[PDB]
């Protein structure tokens, strides 16, 4: 099961 | 990892409606794209228009890929949705936020073992009032709509003052709330 945090994907906007 | 990009859970279909009143509802709604990828669903949303800039009578969907965003679908029509109401200072401070938390509420699998009980979302942009709604597969699954409602709830940020509701969509497509948090 992929989980992925908030702070995570929000690194990841650019 | 150096190289790889990082999967989602699932793959996601991003749709748009503009409402054109001489057309059926569902020939309205256009498929932008799809995204199984964290990369590419940033991709997707850097390049499109926040939901505060669309026309007033436009929407967007985001479903899992195969759940067309529509109570007809299978997966929808025993279903339901936690229903968030904006008023208009909320398009300003408070309804792309929202729908960005949404976003990634959905494809980072943020509610469990009921994130499978999730179909999708949808954004209305409202000259009345804008609404973002989860759609969820069954109101029955009382476990599962209440465990969804409160942790998209904390999500938000929304405080003890605001409650939200569930409608299921048999109730909207003939409306009460089965639950509230
Ligand atoms: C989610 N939805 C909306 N609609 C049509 O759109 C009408 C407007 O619904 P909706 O966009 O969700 O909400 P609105 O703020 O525009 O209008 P409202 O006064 O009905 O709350 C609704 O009454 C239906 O005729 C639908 C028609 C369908 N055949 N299947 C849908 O899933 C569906």
């Amino acid at each position: 099961r992929i989980i992925y945090d908030r702070k995570f994907l929000m690194e990841c906007r650019n | 990892e150096h190289y790889i990009k990082h999967p989602l859970q699932n793959r996601w279909a991003l749709w748009f409606f503009k409402n054109d009143k001489s057309k059926t509802w569902q020939a309205n709604l256009r498929l932008i794209s799809k995204f199984d990828t964290v990369e590419d669903f940033w991709a997707l949303y850097n390049h499109i228009q926040l939901s505060s800039n669309l026309m007033p009578g436009c929407d967007y969907s985001l479903f899992k890929d195969g759940i067309e965003p529509m109570w007809e679908d299978e997966k929808n029509k025993r279903g339901g949705r936690w229903l968030i109401t904006l008023n208009k200072q909320q398009r300003r401070s408070d309804l792309d936020r929202f729908w960005l938390e949404t976003l990634l509420c959905l494809i980072g699998e943020s509610f469990d073992d009921y994130s499978d009980d999730v179909c999708g979302a949808v954004v209305n942009v409202r000259a009345k009032g804008d609404k973002i709604a989860i759609w969820t597969t069954e109101c029955e699954n009382r476990e599962a709509v209440t465990h969804i409602g409160r942790v998209y709830k904390e999500r938000l940020g929304l405080p003890p003052k605001i409650v939200i509701g569930y409608q299921s969509h048999a109730d909207t497509a003939t409306t009460k709330n089965r639950f509230v948090v």
